[PDB]
């Protein structure tokens, strides 16, 4: 029945500056033996949950000193002192009164950089793809920033929007970039049709696309 | 150390029952802890499903009504977990847990486990080798890739080299599309370490019990 509510993401957080994550509850998560029953949770891409802080304000076993918890009984806050590229991820609060001992929804750190332009390369299809019928030309926009990109696919010079799926990464931990994935998937018949592929990436870092390109 | 290992099925068809394992090393289950079951759905929403502690006292979501069940091998150090008539919407990641009772976890977690609630069939991943056109700036990097195409249910678990090559290494979310998933993986190193040296991605699909090696050859 507690409702716990938090920010879905933080304005950009550049390295080395500090930040506080609000958690606030439906209910006071006050025991009667004078302790506050609050979980504070840092979560990874495709890692399980880590503790940080319980009972409000206490920090878990080996965890870094920098971060550190506070707050009533309706509102608590998570500071993270000096932040680092490693810290980002997304942060959950769940209270341990009663059950069901629920979670706040998560807020995501998202850490600020320098602008970084995108390393490009573009791949044919390969012999193996090729004799199942199939053909798909793969392209990768690695490690830029800011996030947001676009992506262009040209055949023989025309733009090919369908058959195009893309994928992005979550923030690095180590650079703080993003990466995405960009994949044109055609039939081995088409493909054979034509000669020139090319992939176009334009990025806030430059006025012009960096193309990427092969004959087949 | 202690350790927590969630082991089961990946797929499972709706209306049937979800069973799922964790396995404990290095601590007795027998003890006054709340060894927990919580999962994750896709969106990440997180929630608590459950517990066992000192091998008979059970407590349950409420929300889960009276199709889940917690049970205990003491003689294998291993707590169950038993969901039954599942849907679509059982679809998560399941994680195990060692709470205690002012809710300090410390770093005992599973490392998850996904499981698919869908009638569509399970399919092996088709791996293709990414390996650049011609030659691009030489005396830098190269970047190489392997194409992981129409498998079912997720997940894959892709390395380069046995594990012994992991950084510059970038390994995207897969998107479905007709009941298939379809991943990439890229890794960067210099012009001299490929070909010189040999670049293997090894793709491992848990659901179909299938394993692929593949070698990165120059054009
Ligand atoms: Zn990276
Ligand atoms: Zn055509
Ligand atoms: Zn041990
Ligand atoms: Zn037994």
């Amino acid at each position: 029945d507690i409702v716990i509510t938090q920010d879905e993401l933080s304005n950009p957080v550049t390295s080395g500056e500090s930040v506080s994550i609000s958690c606030r509850s439906s209910r006071s998560l006050l025991y009667k033996d004078g302790r506050t029953y609050l979980n504070w949770f840092l979560q990874r891409p495709g890692q399980s949950p880590q503790l940080l802080i319980y009972l409000m304000s206490t920090r878990a076993s080996g965890v870094s000193d920098r971060f550190s918890g506070s707050g009533s009984g309706t509102d608590f806050t998570l500071e993270i002192s000096r932040v680092k590229a490693e810290d980002v991820g997304v942060y959950y609060c769940q209270q341990f009164v009663e059950y069901p001992f629920t979670f706040g929804s998560g807020t995501k750190l998202e850490i600020k950089r320098a602008d970084a332009a995108p390393t490009v390369s573009i791949f044919p299809p390969s012999s193996e793809q090729l004799t199942s019928g199939g053909a798909s030309v793969v392209c990768f926009l690695n490690n830029f920033y800011p996030k947001d990109i676009n992506v262009k696919w040209k055949i023989d010079g025309s733009e090919r929007q369908n058959g195009v799926l893309n994928s992005w990464t979550d923030q690095d931990s180590k650079d703080s970039t993003y990466s995405m994935s960009s994949t044109l998937t055609l039939t081995k018949d088409e493909y054979e049709r034509h000669n020139s592929y090319t992939c176009e990436a334009t990025h806030k870092t430059s006025t012009s696309p960096i193309v990427k390109s092969f004959n087949r | 150390e202690v350790k927590l290992s969630e082991s089961g099925p990946g797929l499972v068809k709706p209306s049937q029952s979800l069973s799922l394992t964790c396995t404990v090393t290095g601590y007795s289950i027998t003890t006054n802890y709340a060894w927990t079951w919580i999962r994750q759905f896709p969106g990440n929403k997180l929630e608590w499903m459950g517990y066992i502690r000192s091998s008979v006292i059970t407590r349950y979501n409420p929300s889960l009504k009276s199709r889940i069940s917690i049970t205990q091998d003491t003689s294998k150090n291993q707590f169950f977990l038993q969901l039954n008539s599942v849907t679509t919407e059982d679809t998560a990641t399941y994680y195990c847990a060692r709470y205690d009772y002012y809710g300090n976890t410390g770093d005992y977690w599973g490392q998850g486990t996904s499981v698919t609630v869908s009638s569509a069939k399970t399919t092996p991943p088709s791996v293709y080798p990414l390996a650049p056109g011609t030659a691009a700036l030489k005396s830098s990097m190269v970047t190489l890739g392997c194409l992981v195409k129409g498998y079912f249910p997720e997940p894959v678990t892709v390395t380069w080299n046995s594990g012994s090559l992991s950084s510059g290494v970038h390994t995207f979310p897969a998107v479905l599309q007709s009941d298939l998933y379809t991943l990439t993986s890229s890794v960067t190193v210099p012009s001299s370490t490929w070909p010189s040296q040999t670049v293997t991605c090894n793709v491992a699909h848990p659901a179909s019990s299938t394993k692929v090696d593949k070698k990165i050859v120059p054009r």
